[PDB]
């Protein structure tokens, strides 16, 4: 799940994988205005 | 008696060498999968290419069924020991696929042995074309061996 | 009325079993298994080639069971899912085979029969294959077996064609024997002096087994 | 005249090597492997069901009426899906045929 | 390595005698490992290119050794999703300019 | 340190890196003490490519 | 084209919006995947 | 939609660059796709799958 408030918004959809296969999770490129999530 | 000379000679023969019997014409229980790779192999005149693609198309199909995952199971109501007890499973990747098997816990030998190689059957999918479900709750039951 | 912890269990998914003198006839322990990762280990060398499968030294592969408390070395052909080691280490190879022989394409049909049995190699890579099998390249045509005692009762060669591997393993020498004379013949009808006469490369081959 | 009656034998037999040999060619293999590509009908059908319970699962619409579950929708899907497995069975018996 | 005892009444060169001798030879030494001698795999793998022998040992030279032998459009096709687009169109068992 | 092979190597053992064309790895590999073996086991990553280096400098002459 | 065209965008604007007939698309693909059969099945007549 | 690959080790190094061998060809993707965060599909590699 996108763990942070306001979805609809546009974050992208990325990944920039270094280890472990089976932690291959994904990540997003905004939320709200600057600040991370803890995904 | 029946019918006599050669007939009763392969009373034992047919027994006493065991590669005259070995045939792949098995009594096969793996009807659910094994058809999957004779139905590419299917074919009047072939060549050594057909069977990579038959391989890989059961070699896909093989590694779902290794992954199954065992959901609830049915104890014989209240008793113990010598129980037939009916398991259901599912596929993970999807909630799509439901199947049950059972095994023969009378079938061992005393001696330190324990069920014997045999004693364990082989998933049977279900057909009922269900959607809904209480969150994953499906229950089997026993109905006098219904 | 009773209860018994026939229940849920932790991560490796085996379920508990309530009794350790057992719930049934003998003390086998309030340990079983299920479940295998077995496709974690294979999709990685089943995508590289079929012929990575088809060695020895991949059906060698390790698992794990500290969860239990014990250990899995390797893959273990254990009767709740021994089948699909079977299925896929042994019928598969030998469907494609038997299909061949018959077809003309008896050395195709060889180049699947060597899947299985190598009498024309002894200097492979891995000095436990050297060492080991030797010659049989499907380890449950040599792995663990035992008694067969529990379908006695009713015996038939229906159960006796399945006792042991020794027999099995002689009946793909008997299935191989065959495939060299099948091709030696189609030297010999047909073709002219010095292509039939070639058959004999054949027939001194197949009387050296 | 017996060596011209010879031919009338000769003729009629040394042409059949053009016959108990090259006995097949590459385009009567094709109208085998056309027939036989049906092995696919374990997959030709399997988007139905997960588009009828997608259809049923989950409402299509929401507000001061919510709703639209197609009911039948998963048992309408499954006539289609076992009809199937005929008109590839008895295709595979006119390539084995 | 000599065919004692047998066939009084065949004809052949005596080519074929030396030949038979060391392709006989060059067969045992890789049907059994007495005497101790031992093959490569590289070894082990290429007595491919004596299983069957005349006129298919001398192709393995001359289909390289001459191109215009291998050139055919039978080629190991990977353009599989547009070059059917092509002969599915002249996929008719009589035809014409048009 | 490589003409301490090439004195020895091209004194006795072999005439040239074009008579390697007879070999197969573990014929090559048994031969050869610590001195060689030791700095010896890429060798036949170029060495068997150089058993095919000379093959068209007189074929592609064809015109 | 006419599935993706019952999907993208809603039916229906209002007290009540909505109306995209989710499973349409893979509902169409399987009928997409069956037209080759009948094809390849008579280009082997055709090739007969 | 489509996907395709490069062999950028296949070269010579004489100051040549990728043989005319070193790229592939382009393959479609079956999965009925209808909706996407705006032309945003995204790749990845699993161990070689």
């Amino acid at each position: 799940e996108v763990l942070a408030d306001q979805m609809e918004e546009m974050i992208a959809v990325v990944d920039r994988m270094e280890d472990e296969p089976r932690l291959a999770l994904v990540a997003f490129k905004e939320m709200s205005e600057s600040w991370d999530v803890v995904f | 008696f029946a019918n006599r000379y050669g007939y009763w000679a392969a009373n034992q023969q047919l027994r006493m060498f065991p590669e005259i019997y070995v045939d792949p014409t098995l009594r096969l229980t793996k009807t659910e999968f094994f058809f999957q790779l004779e139905s590419a192999l299917n074919q009047g005149k072939l060549t050594d290419d057909v069977a990579q693609k038959a391989v890989l198309g059961y070699l896909n199909n093989f590694e779902e069924v290794s992954n199954l995952e065992i959901i609830a199971g049915y104890q014989d109501g209240i008793d113990i020991e010598n129980d037939k007890t009916y398991f259901v499973a599912r596929t993970r990747m999807q909630p799509y696929r439901y199947f049950w098997r059972s095994l023969d816990a009378s079938q061992r030998n005393a001696n330190s042995q324990e069920l014997y190689p045999t004693a364990w059957s082989e998933w049977k999918a279900i057909s009922v074309p269900l959607e809904n479900v209480a969150n994953g709750i499906v229950r089997p039951i026993m109905m006098d061996n219904r | 009325r009773d209860k018994f912890q026939i229940k849920q269990f932790s991560q490796t998914q085996y379920l508990q079993f309530p009794e350790a003198s057992s719930a049934d006839v003998w003390y086998i322990g309030k340990q079983i298994r299920l479940n295998t990762l077995f496709a974690k280990e294979l999709i990685g060398k089943a995508s590289r080639s079929l012929d990575l499968v088809l060695s020895w030294e991949t059906q060698n592969s390790r698992l794990e069971e500290a969860i239990l408390g014990g250990a899995a070395e390797l893959i273990d052909l254990d009767g709740a899912n021994g089948i699909y080691f079977w299925e896929l280490f042994f019928h598969m190879p030998f469907m494609v085979s038997w299909r061949f022989n018959v077809e003309q394409r008896y050395e195709d049909a060889n180049r699947w029969v060597k899947y299985l049995f190598n009498p024309f190699e002894c200097e492979d890579e891995p000095a436990l294959l050297l060492g080991k099998p030797p010659y049989w390249n499907s380890r449950p045509l040599v792995d663990e077996p035992f008694k067969g005692y529990s379908l006695t009762q009713p015996s038939d060669p229906d159960a006796i064609a399945a006792s042991d591997p020794i027999h099995y393993r002689k009946a793909v020498f008997n299935f191989l024997t065959k495939n060299i004379i099948d091709q030696g013949d189609m030297e010999y009808r047909k073709l002219q002096p010095s292509a039939r006469t070639l058959a004999r490369l054949s027939y001194s081959t197949a009387s050296s087994l | 005249a017996l060596q011209v009656s010879k031919q009338s034998a000769q003729d009629r037999y040394d042409h059949f090597k053009e016959l108990y040999d090259e006995n097949i060619s590459s385009t009567e293999q094709k109208v085998i492997e056309l027939q036989s590509q049906a092995a696919n009908s374990l997959l030709m059908a399997q988007g139905m069901r997960t588009a009828a319970a997608a259809l049923d699962v989950i409402p299509n619409i929401y507000g001061l009426a919510v709703g639209g579950s197609h009911w039948g929708a998963p048992l309408n899907a499954a006539a289609e899906i076992i009809m199937i497995k005929y008109q590839a069975d008895s295709s595979k018996s006119e390539s084995l045929s | 390595l000599l065919d004692t005892q047998v066939s009084a009444k065949v004809i052949t060169s005596r080519l074929s005698l030396v030949t038979q001798s060391v392709q006989q030879y060059i067969n045992r030494i890789a049907l059994n490992l007495e005497p101790g001698l031992s093959i490569n795999q590289q070894e082990a793998t290429d007595w491919e290119e004596f299983a069957n022998r005349y006129g298919y040992w001398a192709a393995n030279q001359q289909l390289r050794m001459f191109p215009e032998i291998y050139v055919d459009p039978t080629l190991r096709l990977t353009k599989t999703e547009f070059f059917f687009q092509l002969e599915s169109a002249l996929n008719q068992g009589k035809l014409t300019d048009d | 340190y490589s003409q301490s092979l090439a004195d020895t190597l091209l004194g006795l053992g072999y005439r040239s890196i074009f008579d390697i064309a007879k070999v197969s790895r573990q014929r090559f590999i048994k031969r050869h003490d610590e001195s060689l073996l030791g700095n010896g086991a890429v060798i036949f990553d170029k060495a068997v490519s150089m058993a095919n280096q000379v093959l068209q400098k007189y074929r592609k002459n064809r015109l």
